């Protein structure tokens, strides 16, 4: 029940990455030549370049939004081991500046997110050499200004990370990190690390053992005020779990929390490497792209069942 | 080895090479039906062959000549190492016919490997071949319009060879067990490197310095300006490698083909980590394969039952989605939206669609009588109208005990006390001697109105004129009255044939144990479609207390099952009924439980299944306001609902609708506390001016501060069609970075007309910070 | 699916004076549309002896009705019928 139709949009390079701002009104792309451009929608719905300019000395990878309540931030990871945050100044004219980049990596800066608002203004980072890194802004008013909070060895490259959106007061944070290796040997490749307010310390929680091959996208759904997580993991198949939390028992309160974890779709209709999975804003419906150039839509049904609701190709022809 | 090979200068001509080569021309079909002897590249695709060719046996080696005169000309070099040069094009003005059909044959017979044209001279046609004892392995001649124009490689094998697309006298080779480098200049100059991998030279378009070459299942990339040793290795393959080709249209794209494999890996060297793809085009093993020169990513496969297919090769895909449920992405470098189509079954749109539609028509706010919303639902869902008409039964028994909270404990509550009711062991077929629970609870299903009244005739006419015949008929039995129940049945099929079948049969009900009619209808009951028909003649079939059918019968709603059960059941069993279903109701998430939960911790549980069911926030925060107890407020979960829904609406820029919801919410529930902003403070006493004249500070009676605009200190009276003491033009208003201001209705006039602080000697531009 | 409801109805013969049954059967039979059906309730609902009702059906097959009365009727009957 899904139709396409193709936005007048001219780019001259590839086009790496694509990330909406909160309320849908304005686009980051990232192309092939370390260019980074920004599209406002008119209110004829019309888009409309803005800005333009080059950022780094290798390629660039990720480009992401942060939440309008601390301004107009956006936040870029390249080649060439460097993560940079540009905020918007007008005096109008548009007039990006550059107002820090973190080089503390080692190796190439694979992804960069954002963490949830009501956590405040979080970073973090997954480089190739298996480090994540979280830093957080103390003073919003100040972007110059960053610290390192906290540092996680993976053992293994880590290839994406994704934060948990739950807000509610019984959720600990909770970050997810994926990694791409093809080693012979069938190891692990998703592990979660919960915070934990008595040591402020992040811990592994728990780790998926049925996956074991090379993963490239890993997303959290939007939690929307339900008594368990779900998330979706992007391999040869696209998979999905739902992971729910145990009564922790009033006599002691340790470690991490107990986790049931159970798997409940399970699609191969890509017949291919999966490469990208994203859901949309209720959690609802979860699209995927892999290498056969389709973009595949799933979603559930009456039975709780999850089954493919639509199916497109690239050049926007439909199936 | 089969190959397909595309014109040089045509986009539409291509060449298959088999025991017999075959020239195939490339048509349209997409507005045309399957043409006759025409292959079905694609869907849309035609190919028409244009030539045969069965003159050449036991091909060898295949090349396309370069200049466009003539056309469909290539040379074969065969086994026997003749090599002749034919045409296929329907050429009747040939530039040199001389050339036609030329052969060069060698002085010693041996099989030639490999042959190739020179680009910037296609009169030079270089040819390696096998390694004679003591003669040279390369061959180049001129094709003009005796004897090659040079020879080289002696005691050498030629496996394969290439020109350099830059240098018109510079060639590379692969002998025995090294690759050499030539120059036309000097044949003695020459750069020699020994390698292993000596097959499937080629370079890169884009990238001159670029070479790469393949030995069994591994391969190796060079780099001609430091070529020592290979820049580069690819994952060694299981099967052997067949084919290895570059990208003309994308750079730094290569593109590899195995034996006996139906998919081609790709690998992008652009990097400077290789990114490794891999693309199924068929379902059968590929024989070979071919990019277009000139068309854009498009590539061409041959399967060894003479079956091609073309396709373009697709880039990675990047997603993104909206808070509108519009799916954006991008595929090179292009951009396309996706959307729902508009459609006018909308029962199957998503939950956003669906909750962004209901809260555009003011979903849930009709409190003057609730079970309209259900009508500005939208849609038909049964949960929904259930919903709402227990809330308004509720609603209409709360307000008139208040004219005259136990109604919201729910069903089980209410009959948890009930007491003193004795069961009948005979049905005389012909209200108010029932106990006072099991009333109130007959009310709230809707079949009593309201009062003492023992009589169900208007629920009854109610249902007649509502049209649903066999419901009301099974009321009207469950109240002991058959003719009654056969009456209606005759209205019903006097409109509108099995309604009087029906009716006829239901004149059979005997008590004795062994009755025909008994046997039969409790053995053929189930076999009708009406569930209210079936539960009917369960209840009429039924021994004495056992109910079971009627009982657990899913397909009738639950408020007539409850009813039936409150009228008949005994309570000591009752109560374990309502417990049973009560639970299979919470497990499940159906709505229809709120009647017997109600708004209690056991609602919560029952909206938490229902949540996590469908995702749908906006009934579950509706509902749980309608007159809950505080206990039922002060929960985690219905709060976190409602701080989800507000943050929805805050996605779409509903913010009028949201702020309605704000009100309705803070009027409902007192526990909520509003929004904490800013005050303002006297500079002397530096108490709160919030809540005698009124220009005066109320603690320190001192003057306020003044307008910019008027020099008079500001000031508002402290505590329809009437008059309004503090108009909106006299409030304070001040710009938050220069600290300065004054009434609104200046300084905005002022800011309409100019663009800095109207103080003297102040540069801040307020109201441009704020967009 | 009209059938088995019928099926059902039959089994509800009775040889009571005022059943229920009876007094509604005679009544409704005359609404359906096929004969045979009609003349099956007409011949289970009639008073014995006086089995007028199947004998004078036009719409039934002259077979059927002549086996009928040579099965259950008098002498003297049949031979007038
Ligand atoms: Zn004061
Ligand atoms: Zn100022
Ligand atoms: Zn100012
Ligand atoms: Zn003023």
């Amino acid at each position: 029940m899904f139709v396409a139709r193709s936005i007048a949009a001219d780019h001259k390079d590839l086009i790496h990455d694509v990330s909406f701002d909160f309320h849908g009104r304005r686009m980051a792309t990232c192309s092939s030549d370390q260019s980074v451009k920004v599209w406002d929608k008119s209110e004829s719905g019309d888009w409309h370049c803005t800005a333009s300019w080059k950022t780094h000395s290798g390629s660039v990878w990720r480009v992401t939004w942060a939440h309008p309540e601390f301004g107009q931030v956006l936040a870029s990871c390249s080649f060439d081991r460097t993560a940079a945050v540009w905020e918007e100044i007008v005096g109008g004219q548009s007039h990006w500046v550059k107002r820090t980049t973190l080089v503390d990596s080692r190796t190439s800066v694979t992804d960069v997110k954002f963490a949830p608002k009501h956590m405040g203004l979080m970073l973090a980072t997954c480089s190739a050499d298996g480090i994540v890194r979280i830093y957080e802004a103390p003073d919003v008013m100040n972007l110059s200004q960053w610290s390192l909070q906290h540092e996680i060895s993976c053992k293994l490259s880590c290839s994406c990370i994704s934060w948990n959106p739950s807000s509610s007061r019984a959720h600990s944070p909770m970050i997810a990190v994926g990694s791409d290796d093809s080693s012979p040997n069938a190891m692990a490749k998703v592990q979660i690390f919960e915070y934990n307010e008595n040591t402020r310390k992040y811990a592994k929680a728990e780790t998926l053992m049925t996956v074991t091959d090379p993963v490239h996208d890993i997303a959290f759904a939007p939690n929307l005020g339900r008594s368990f997580h779900i998330l979706a993991i992007a391999t040869k198949d696209v998979r999905i779990f739902t992971l729910k939390p145990v009564r922790k028992e009033l006599t002691s309160s340790g470690g991490p929390t107990k986790f049931e974890i159970h798997i409940v779709a399970q699609f191969d209709n890509h017949n291919s490497q999966v490469w990208r999975v994203s859901w949309n804003i209720t959690g609802t419906v979860l699209a995927s792209s892999g290498d056969d150039g389709c973009v595949r839509l799933w979603k559930a049904n009456y039975m709780d069942n999850w089954k493919c609701t639509g199916i497109l190709k690239g050049n926007g022809s439909p199936v | 080895k089969p190959d397909i090979l595309w014109a040089p200068h045509h986009v539409d001509r291509f060449v298959v090479c088999d025991s017999e080569l075959s020239l195939y021309h490339v048509e349209s079909t997409v507005n045309s039906e399957l043409k006759a002897g025409s292959l079905r590249l694609s869907e849309d695709s035609a190919a028409t062959l244009l030539s045969i060719n069965s003159d050449t046996p036991y091909m060898k080696c295949v090349a396309w000549y370069l200049n466009y005169d003539p056309e469909c000309l290539l040379a074969v070099g065969q086994a026997n190492g003749r090599v002749v040069l034919t045409s296929l094009g329907q050429d009747h003005n040939s530039k040199f016919k001389d050339l036609i059909g030329k052969e060069f044959v060698p002085k010693h017979a041996r099989q030639c490997n490999t042959l190739a044209w020179n680009p910037l001279d296609s009169n030079w046609l270089a040819a390696g071949l096998d390694k004679h004892r003591a003669d040279f392995s390369v061959l180049i001649w001129d094709i003009c319009s005796t004897k090659p124009l040079y020879e080289l490689g002696q005691n050498d094998a030629c496996l394969s060879l290439c020109w350099l697309p830059r240098d018109q006298k510079l060639l590379l080779a692969g002998m025995h067990r090294n690759l050499a480098i030539f120059d036309l200049r000097n044949t003695s100059q020459k750069m020699f490197v020994n390698t292993k991998a000596v097959q499937g030279v080629t370079v890169d378009p884009y990238f001159h310095d670029r070479v790469a070459s393949f030995y069994e299942g591994q391969v190796a990339i060079w780099d001609l300006r430091k070529f020592e040793k290979p820049v580069l290795t690819l994952t060694e393959q299981p099967k052997p490698l067949t084919k290895v080709a570059w990208c003309p249209t994308r750079t730094g794209l290569l593109a590899t083909l195995t034996r006996d494999s139906n998919i081609i890996r790709l690998y992008d060297m652009q990097h400077t980590t290789i990114i490794e793809r891999s693309v199924q085009p068929c379902d059968n093993y590929i024989a070979s394969f071919a990019w277009h020169p000139t068309s854009q990513n498009r590539m061409i496969v041959v399967t060894p039952n003479r079956t091609m297919s073309d396709f373009t090769v697709f880039e990675r895909i990047s997603l993104a989605w909206s808070p509108i449920t519009s799916l954006m992405w991008a595929c090179g470098r292009h951009l396309y939206e996706c959307t729902e189509e508009e459609n006018d079954n909308s029962l199957e749109k998503d939950i956003a669609t669906k909750m962004r539609l209901r809260a555009l028509s003011r979903y849930g706010l009709d409190t003057e009588q609730v079970w309209r919303n259900h009508i500005l639902a939208g849609n038909e869902d049964p949960q929904l109208k259930s919903l709402w008409y227990t809330l308004h039964f509720m609603k209409q028994y709360t307000e008139d005990m208040d004219q005259k909270s136990l109604v919201y404990a729910g069903i089980k509550s209410i009959v948890k006390s009930s007491l003193g009711m004795v069961e009948s062991s005979r049905h005389n077929w012909s209200i108010q001697n029932l106990n006072e629970e099991r009333i109130l609870a007959l009310q709230l299903c809707g079949w009593i109105k309201k009062g003492t009244d023992v009589d169900v005739g208007p629920f009854l006419n109610s249902l007649v004129q509502e049209g649903e015949w066999e419901r009301a008929a099974a009321v009207a039995l469950f109240n002991l009255d058959i003719r009654r129940a056969i009456q209606i049945l005759n209205e019903g099929a006097s409109s509108e044939l099995n309604l009087n079948v029906v009716a006829m049969a239901l004149s059979g009900y005997t008590d004795e144990k062994n009755s025909l009619w008994r046997e039969m209808c409790s053995t053929l009951r189930l076999q009708l479609n009406n569930p209210y028909l079936c539960v009917m003649f369960a209840f009429l079939t039924s021994e004495t207390g056992s109910y079971d059918g009627v009982l657990y019968e899913n397909k009738v709603a639950v408020r007539d099952r409850v009813a039936f059960a409150c009228k008949f059941l005994s309570d000591t069993q009752l109560n374990r009924y309502i417990e049973k279903l009560t639970n299979e109701m919470k497990e499940a998430g159906n709505l229809e439980g709120i009647l017997l939960t109600g708004l209690t911790k056991d609602g919560v549980d029952l909206m938490e299944s229902y949540v996590d069911r469908t995702g749908d926030v906006q009934t579950a925060s509706y509902c749980m306001l309608q007159g809950s107890p505080l206990d039922v407020l002060k929960d985690e979960r219905v709060q976190y609902w409602i701080e989800n829904y507000r943050n929805l609406l805050d996605a779409w820029r509903f913010w009028h609708k949201r702020a309605e919801f704000d009100i309705h919410r803070s009027k409902l529930d007192p526990s909520s506390k509003p929004l904490a902003q800013v005050f303002v403070s006297c500079n002397f006493c530096g108490k709160s001016i919030s809540y005698s004249k009124v220009t005066s500070c109320p603690g320190c009676r001192k003057p306020l501060p003044r307008c910019a605009l008027c020099l008079i200190n500001m000031g508002t009276p402290v505590s329809s069609k009437d008059k309004k003491l503090a108009q909106f033009n006299n409030w304070f208003t001040w710009c938050h970075n220069c600290r300065h201001g004054g009434h609104a209705g200046h300084m905005l006039s002022w800011f309409r007309d100019h663009a800095e602080c109207p103080v003297s000697a102040c540069t801040c531009k307020c109201m441009q910070l704020d967009t």
